């Protein structure tokens, strides 16, 4: 039906012409845009291994151009698929191909590596096993071809891709260097793919993030938190929000390339994905020190968290709450006087009334936080009264605390009654 | 300490 027996027939043919007549009528109804037929392809026994062996002949670049596409398309299909692919040896073959001395072909090879290591942690680990990289990296000494280095980025962010486990960090780290100055290309597709190697990478143990922070590609990174592309922002914040998920040395590393100031504007993009992962980004700048809260009030970034914390969809307002009560867990009593001068307290009262009862507990000790704070100004005892336990009572903020008594979680139950009871 | 952390393949055609 599908696959007519002349095909099978000149693809087990000597005659060359006919060998690339049958794999290229192979790869045409491989580039169906709707499914291509995979499945028919792999049913009959001996035609995968058949393109496998084209791979091998040098002696025509035309063959071994048709044959990885066939192997490409086939390889972008289900794990079984690949796995047909990956146990009929073609992996080697490709690593191999990397170094031809046709263009078309390295291309198609570091694409079909892209599918395969594309598939799951074995197969990427497996062909990391294949040494792809070193052949894989001298692929970006010729920066002549565009359509080459885009297959290459993409393939590395691939080689990078995966937490459940991890790639080896030996085996996939000498890549740091190549990404590090790849940032600075023109085309939005290389540096999307580019970034997004980079956040893979940056998702681990300060260790990951510290040999990342050792290639140096902070600056530009943050410069490309102003890309005007999203394809390139999306992964660049992701980036930077790994990085500022170690200690203070290597956020203060992002901070000192002066990244709030456009967090800030990141804080108004439309998309609220990116209005999401800049919150995520700015609240863990703000579990820091003194300094880096002060850094992120000098930014004017407060205004913004309360404006999302009381417009945004709940997704993102997660995230702006967990920055201000992070601020306000190890903050100056100056800082916190500044968040609650701004009018913090109406949001994250606001907030106690949610299904989502961890956000709730972040709510309440961000206002216990307050709370203790005003009562060490009461301590001082120039006035006796805690002055905040009237701006949440304005708020109608203890309303929603006693409510909080009825509360299933024995948590959230338990430290509304410490709270009303030290306080009120 | 108080950090919180965050929480594949294409087709080639020639049309």
């Amino acid at each position: 039906g599908v696959i007519t027996s002349d095909m099978i027939e000149m693809i087990f043919s000597k005659s060359p012409e006919q060998q690339l007549s049958a794999t290229q009528k192979f790869r045409k109804l491989l580039s169906k845009e709707p499914n291509p037929p995979i499945d028919e392809v792999i049913s009959t026994p001996g035609v995968v291994a058949r393109f496998v062996e084209f791979l091998k002949r040098k002696e025509n670049c035309t063959l071994q151009f048709e044959s990885a596409w066939v192997l490409t398309n086939i390889a972008s299909g289900n794990s079984l698929q690949t796995r047909i692919v990956i146990q009929a040896g073609a992996v080697p073959i490709f690593i191999e191909l990397l170094s031809s001395e046709f263009e078309d072909v390295q291309e198609q090879a570091v694409w079909a590596l892209g599918n395969i290591a594309g598939d799951s942690t074995m197969c990427r680990d497996y062909v990391l096993d294949c040494n792809i990289l070193p052949p894989l990296l001298q692929l970006f000494s010729k920066q002549n071809r565009l359509t080459m280095t885009r297959n290459a980025v993409w393939a590395l962010s691939n080689l990078c891709r995966g937490k459940s486990p991890p790639p080896e960090f030996a085996k996939v780290s000498p890549c740091l260097n190549v990404l590090s100055w790849l940032l600075f290309v023109s085309d939005t597709d290389v540096l999307a793919d580019a970034c997004w190697a980079l956040s893979y990478l940056s998702d681990g143990p300060n260790d990951k993030i510290q040999a990342v922070i050792d290639a140096g590609v902070c600056r530009r990174l943050v410069e490309l938190l102003m890309h005007n592309d999203y394809k390139v922002v999306s992964p660049a914040l992701r980036a930077v929000g790994n990085i500022v998920t170690g200690d203070d040395i290597q956020t203060q590393v992002i901070l000192n390339c002066s990244a709030l100031q456009s967090l800030l504007h990141l804080l108004s993009s439309p998309k609220e994905s990116i209005k999401k992962e800049a919150c995520w980004t700015i609240s863990n700048i703000t579990a820091g020190n003194r300094a880096q809260i002060q850094t992120v009030i000098d930014a004017n970034i407060f205004p913004a968290l309360i404006s999302i914390l009381q417009t945004a969809e709940f997704r993102t307002r997660k995230e702006a709450a967990w920055a201000i009560t992070n601020a306000t867990s190890g903050g100056s009593a100056e800082q916190i006087k500044y968040l609650v001068e701004l009018g913090c307290i109406k949001p994250l009262c606001d907030l106690l009334t949610v299904m989502d009862s961890k956000i709730v507990q972040v709510a309440l000790n961000g206002l216990e936080n307050i709370l203790r704070l005003g009562e060490q100004e009461a301590k001082r005892n120039g006035t006796g009264i805690n002055p905040y336990c009237a701006l949440i009572e304005e708020a109608y903020g203890l309303d929603k605390i006693e409510f909080l008594q009825s509360h299933e979680n024995q948590e959230i139950y338990q430290k509304a009654f410490d709270l009303i009871e030290h306080y009120f | 300490r108080v950090k919180r952390p965050m929480n594949r393949r294409k087709t080639k055609t020639l049309m």
